[PDB]
């Protein structure tokens, strides 16, 4: 790793200075530093693991979907041949993007998610695991894309059921892994009446717990309640 | 597109 | 080059793709590949260019001022040491844009200025090569710092004695060239007197022109006379 | 900071 001769703790202190400066590719080299490291991550430095490669996958996912945009009109009736050129581009931008998400899954794999035992930490790395999952879903087109779906379920199902078991129904990640698994089921495995149940179910069972917490815990629960209703209004 | 976190 | 198996039109195509996608690295890379194949640009050309690099560019300053906001304050009195971090990250970005400001400077040099011989083409590339010394000079501090500033000076000064024999008062390039080399009075000059006569005069002996223009040449001159107003206005 | 182009 080119970040091995630096302090854990400077690749920490480096992270928080790269996202101040909205240098998101320099912060997730950095937090790749510091996870290779070998010592487990704390809550914070979690967030900043996730922040950055969230920053880096979601500048390219929205740029392949400009460059597919463009491709699927260039295959329509009466377009204009331009060569490989675009189909090119995308499978240059997709095949970056796979990169990325397979160097988080490997940070996942080695060794994050098997030394992690609270559920604050297994259920986070394991949405992330889906997550990334659910990023290579969203390009996959060969003989794998059933199985990569289903790794992408299978890792969001595993963290619902830590979440259901050992978190309140207000935690910040619980909601935040439902939001997630409900977006997969509307957007990756075709199943809109199975995302709209979970977004509403973990909606109204937040609500009830709402009045449990402190004005700071309150809104960081209803700032990701406001989401799910987003995503159903969104849906309905 | 939907929200995600 | 990574980029010297890829037809010039092809490259030239994904910049165009790359502009669309917001990737301004791979358009810079893409452009530089075309600069390579040794031919003169067109003017789409010369602008596709222009665009990828201060993005670019664009990004890399802003990085450095937070990164040196952040620096600065860590110097003052009574503030906590934190350690070498902090300067060695600006450092880093400070050493990338100067390898991106390095990089277009060769393209002009090797060898885009010697072949050009019309107006829009030299003025424009002496603009870009007077922006690329101002964007060196505003991280200089060593002993070739006054000759770093000079060289951007020198280049202004080659593009404005030709942009006032050979272009009307309203010509777009012309335009932003009086518009960058007043800022460089201003910014990195010291001298903001003559930063406000160059944008007065600028807009004025536009403003005098206007009357031959089409409504689309109108919009075109117009744009940029109210960014040299802007710096006025922020100027007095 | 001021506008250029
Ligand atoms: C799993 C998850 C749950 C809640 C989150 O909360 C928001 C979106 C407010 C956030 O930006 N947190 C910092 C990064 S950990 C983020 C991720
Ligand atoms: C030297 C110069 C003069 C005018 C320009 O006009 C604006 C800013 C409207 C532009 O985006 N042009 C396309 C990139 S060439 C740009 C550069
Ligand atoms: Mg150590
Ligand atoms: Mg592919
Ligand atoms: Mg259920
Ligand atoms: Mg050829
Ligand atoms: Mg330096
Ligand atoms: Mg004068």
């Amino acid at each position: 790793g080119a970040m091995g001769s630096m302090e854990r703790a400077s690749l920490i202190q480096k992270a928080k200075l790269a996202e101040q400066a909205e240098r998101y590719e320099d912060m997730a080299a950095f937090m790749k530093g510091a996870v290779e490291k070998g010592e487990e991550l704390s809550n914070e430095e979690r967030c900043l693991l996730s922040v950055a490669y969230k920053n880096v996958v979601g500048g390219q996912r929205a740029a392949w979907r400009v460059l597919s945009s463009i491709e699927q009109k260039s295959n329509e009736e009466g377009s204009e041949e331009k060569g490989p050129e675009v189909r090119e581009y995308r499978e240059k931008v997709e095949t970056e993007l796979q990169g990325v998400c397979d160097t988080v899954l490997g940070l996942l794999d080695s060794h994050l998610i098997k030394e992690a035992g609270d559920a604050e930490s297994r259920v986070f790395y394991l949405k992330m695991k889906g997550d990334y999952y659910r990023y290579l879903a969203e390009v996959a087109t060969g003989d794998d894309k059933k199985r990569i779906i289903d790794s992408a379920r299978s890792a969001y199902q595993e963290a619902m059921d830590i979440s259901k078991k050992e978190m309140p129904p207000t935690n910040p990640i619980r909601l935040g892994l439902a939001l997630n698994f409900s977006v997969f089921h509307y957007e990756i495995a075709n199943s809109p009446e199975e995302a709209i149940s979970l977004a509403k179910t973990t909606f109204d069972e937040a609500m009830a717990d709402l009045h449990t917490l402190s004005e700071d815990s309150y809104k960081d629960s209803t700032l990701i309640m406001q989401l799910l209703r987003d995503n159903l209004t969104l849906w309905t | 597109f939907p929200a995600t976190v």
